[PDB]
RNA sequence: CAUACUUAUCCU
RNA sequence: AUACCUUUCUCGGCCUUUUGGCUCAGAUCAUGUGUAGUAU
């Protein structure tokens, strides 16, 4: 790679100006994919080899339902995932994350990230369960990345919980704000 | 391994040692409107005059005056809003004191005078805010 | 110009500390994922994208797609340098005799393991 | 190689940064250090009143649905980052994260 | 005689 | 005719400097006829 009288050598990053870069971005993508999931989820959340499920739809119920992550869409960096917890399921990961990071003053609220572009009502509340359930999934999908590949950044994500004291699920997708 | 989260140098701390103090000073503790030499202020709260003034009277009449409860009488002025009380607290004052040129002062500037409205905020609405003996 | 500079700069000791502090990905980090997909791939009953045949019906097709759209930088071109001029020269060329283009490109994909200096 | 000496009716060309402003000098008063204010302390006392409240007064002392994911706490081992300050024009915070910031 | 250079001169 | 000193010639050798300072290496780098004049 050279500029005018700089130079070196490419031999760590993906040079994106190739032709197929978007080829290597996106299969490398898929591997991140299954180890978001697992080959159980991924393989359900795809449908079978031969009958494969559309975008966002599952074979069945019983197929949709058995596992937390519910949605699950990768636009080739950027990743949306859709869970639907159980309070079992809420609580425990919610634990797992506090005996991870333990804060008794309660300092786990200051530099959560939620947007104030939507009305105050409207966004994601200071609940405890809530803040906590979005910092404890965030937590637990990007234990799920080997950091030498890639991890999540809190400052460049985005959780939403819509819960009993939460009405609207939030996201942006691609520049539309979604409430 | 260790990642592109690499260390080139040490700390301040390892630098230094442990009894140097080691500041890291990237924002300014106060804002520019607060001087770095505070300005030594006439403190605007409400200015009256620098000596007893001039009345036909004395001040050891007036101590006199005191001292038997038969020539002492205490009077509350209240009326409405506007309704003249001090304006007519201010003529008393016009008739016993000398205070001429303030009168000039004040048909000069535009303005009746006020004596028992001295704030000059209660001055500037007109209006007497709390009573004055 | 300042910026990418200082994008270099720091970019050249990105691949430096890359090529010193050694592979990030662990060995066991590299075969776990590895073997992921392996039995993704597997699961999936796949099978992989085979080299380019030599009489494969879609060759010529998929090379017009890609003159096309090599072209398409060029249907509102004004002025062009003389890499551009090569490129339009040789998007004509591959156009005028698409199957000494497709040899070239296959020679080039069958052979071709160092490339000339990419500008940034 | 040599920079230019800059030795000293008059013209009346009259700039506009010329005209007066500023035309009286603030003096420091009672209450600003004043030369005559300033030998009646110990300055020595407050210097040593200030630095012992600041460093005792800074020191404050008198299964589940995750099981076949292949990578288990990958997160923790990662470094927290400080307020530091590197003399390194490129290799410091403000321009790591500047050049993270701009460069996409 | 064939390559080149050109000039507020001349066209396209 | 030789030994001394002494004097002459021939080789071997040498520093600043002439450095137009800076920036987005400052930037770009290259798509004609026809005549005539000249170089070839
Ligand atoms: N026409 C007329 N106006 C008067 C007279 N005395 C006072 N005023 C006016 O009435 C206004 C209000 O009277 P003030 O002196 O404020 O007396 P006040 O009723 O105590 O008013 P507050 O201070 O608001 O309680 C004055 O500003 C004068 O302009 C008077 O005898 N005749």
């Amino acid at each position: 790679i050279a500029y005018k009288d700089m130079s070196h050598t490419n031999s760590y990053g993906l040079i994106r100006g190739l032709q197929f870069a978007s080829f290597i971005i996106q299969y490398y993508g898929l591997i991140l994919d299954l180890l978001l999931l697992g080959l159980t989820r991924a393989t359900e959340i795809a449908g079978p080899p031969q009958c494969p499920n559309e975008f966002l739809t599952y074979r069945d119920v019983k197929t949709e339902t058995r596992h937390p992550i519910r949605l699950y869409s990768r636009y080739l960096n950027k990743v949306h995932i859709m869970f639907r917890f159980s309070a079992e399921e809420a609580k425990d990961l919610i634990q797992r994350y506090l005996t991870e990071h333990p804060d008794p003053n309660n300092e786990n609220i200051v530099g959560y990230n939620n947007k104030k572009c939507w009305p105050r009502d409207a966004r994601m509340r200071l609940m405890k369960h809530d803040v906590n359930l979005g910092r404890a999934v965030f937590w637990d999908m990007k234990n799920r990345l080997p950091r030498s590949l890639t991890t999540f950044e809190w400052d460049n994500s985005f959780v939403s919980v819509y819960s009993r004291d939460n009405p609207n699920l939030l996201f942006s997708m691609l520049g539309f704000e979604v409430r | 391994v260790l990642h592109e989260d690499k260390k080139y140098y040490p700390s301040a701390e390892e630098i230094y040692g442990a009894e140097v103090e080691t500041l890291v000073m990237e924002e300014d503790a106060q804002p520019l409107e607060v001087p770095i030499v505070a300005p030594v202020k006439v403190k605007k709260f409400e200015t009256l005059e620098a000596e007893p003034l001039r009345t036909h009277y004395s001040n050891e009449f007036l101590a006199t005056l005191m001292a038997n409860p038969e020539l002492v009488r205490n009077v509350a002025v209240v009326g409405h809003l506007h309704h003249g009380k001090t304006t007519i607290m201010d003529m008393f004052v016009e008739q016993t004191h000398e205070l001429r040129k303030m009168t000039a002062a004040q048909q000069a500037a535009g303005k009746q005078l006020r004596f028992t409205d001295t704030r000059l905020d209660e001055q500037a609405r007109a209006m007497s805010i709390k009573m004055m003996p | 110009g300042r910026l990418t500079r200082l994008y270099l700069k720091a970019e050249q000791e990105r691949q430096h500390n890359y090529l010193k502090d050694g592979p990030y990905v662990t060995p066991e980090e590299a075969v776990a994922i590895y073997t992921t997909t392996v039995h993704w791939l597997e699961s999936r009953k796949y099978s992989c994208i085979p080299f380019p045949p030599l009489n494969y019906k879609h060759d010529t097709k998929l090379l017009i797609l890609a003159l096309e759209r090599l072209k398409e930088q060029y249907v509102v071109a004004v002025r062009l340098n003389s890499s551009q001029r090569e490129e339009l020269g040789l998007v004509e060329q591959a156009y005028d005799n698409p199957h000494e283009a497709l040899q070239r490109i296959k020679r080039h994909l069958l052979t071709q393991r160092s490339f000339k200096e990419v500008a940034i | 190689w040599a920079p230019a000496i800059g030795g000293e009716k008059p013209s009346v060309q009259q700039s506009a940064k010329n005209l007066p402003g500023h035309t009286k000098l603030k003096f420091r008063q009672t209450g600003q250090a004043a030369e005559e204010e300033l030998r009646a302390k110990d300055l020595r006392a407050e210097l040593e009143a200030k630095e012992r409240k600041h460093f005792g007064k800074q020191s404050g002392t008198d299964r589940r649905w995750d099981d076949d994911v292949v990578f288990k706490n990958q997160a923790r081992g990662e470094p927290k980052q400080q307020k530091r300050f590197v003399n390194d024009t490129i290799r410091n915070d403000f321009h790591r994260r500047f050049l993270q910031r701009y460069i996409r």
